[PDB]
């Protein structure tokens, strides 16, 4: 039903250690999502919603289109080759905003607030057993797809020597 | 795999349509130098 | 590969030694035909 | 050069929540091991040692081979239908052990002593980045098979076109 996206990014605030960024949708980001920021020792969440996102778009004079194909560039480690975003977190405020850099100018792209969790532990439990079930998921998908190559490859050999004997046959 | 059995016969055909023709040129031309041959005498 | 370059070859020689093989049976059979259709016109002139 | 496994684990003392037992070694479990312990805030390591691991297996007089077998169905998630273990950890006493439990009976497979650790936050994140490095490798090894899937694919297809093709021009001749 629900899909997530973890990533890792760095603050402007505090950039010797890595932070990790976990955001959650429905069915597309657009109908909102939740995001938590984490540095191992807490965690900080907060929710976005559809109409949110929405008026963010219609504020900065972005179509509402683009403004979505942004955040998922920024916030679910989706950015292509010459696009840079730069994330900022106020433990104080608990105000996460995070900015689109372009060659001569930025802009804030959206601001959303994130509070303090009181059971980051959970939140850290839950996050590392998805990442453990996606695993087990791809190593599967993984071993069905070794053997899916396998086959392939047996059927063209057992081709391939079809068409050596094929020209000896048609030599005698 | 069908294709190739389907291949091989045709090449089969194609040799034995080559011998034939050649058969039928040998006779032809034994018959030409047997007419060369009353023609001249 | 090999194998189906091989076959392709095959083909393209079996192709011309059909077309070469016709071709001679062609030209044997209209000569023959020459041959014989001078005999049947001096055997026409003969007669009678 | 080494390897690691992550896996979950529930302690006999806090069966409602889900502990991660973290192990890495270098060739073989046999030759020693880190283990972690984490519950998603705190951390508790130890070093096993290949000596130590022989002693076990020589008290428990059960064959080196077999021993190290039930160390790796244990601690690294390999347990069989038959295979059933139970794991005890005292954050008081830093002491951990756990049982392989039969019929009626159960018996000692290993014990450890586990330091907390002073760097709890950055074992957290260097363990999440494991497996974000993981899951990307993982993704990377999925789009590679896929074209070898796709490669063969097209080559088989290649196969038959020439195949019928050639049939064609023969019927054309």
């Amino acid at each position: 039903s629900g899909e997530r996206k973890i990533s890792r990014i760095h603050l402007v605030s505090e950039p010797s250690i890595t932070h990790f960024l976990q955001v959650s949708w429905e069915k597309t980001l657009e109908s909102g999502f939740v995001i938590t920021l984490t540095d191992g020792h807490s965690a900080w969440t907060g929710t976005v919603s559809e109409s949110e996102i929405s008026q963010e778009a219609d504020d900065m004079a972005m179509e509402k289109g683009k403004y979505v194909g942004e955040l998922r560039k920024a916030l679910l480690s989706g950015a292509g080759p010459a696009d840079v975003y730069t994330f900022n977190f106020s433990k104080e405020s608990c105000y996460f905003f995070f900015e689109k850099n372009l060659k001569d100018v930025s802009f804030r792209l959206g601001s959303f607030n994130l509070e303090k969790v009181e059971n980051p532990a959970e939140v850290i439990r839950e996050l590392i057993c998805y990442c453990l079930d996606t695993t087990a998921k791809n190593e599967k998908s993984i071993d069905d797809l070794e053997e899916k190559v396998a086959h392939a490859k047996e059927e063209n050999l057992n081709m391939h020597q079809m068409l050596d004997q094929t020209l000896l046959e048609l030599n005698n | 795999g069908a294709s190739m059995d389907a291949i091989k016969k045709k090449m089969q055909m194609l040799k034995l349509d080559k011998e034939n023709a050649l058969d039928r040129a040998e006779q032809a031309e034994a018959d030409k130098d047997f007419y060369f041959g009353k023609l001249r005498n």
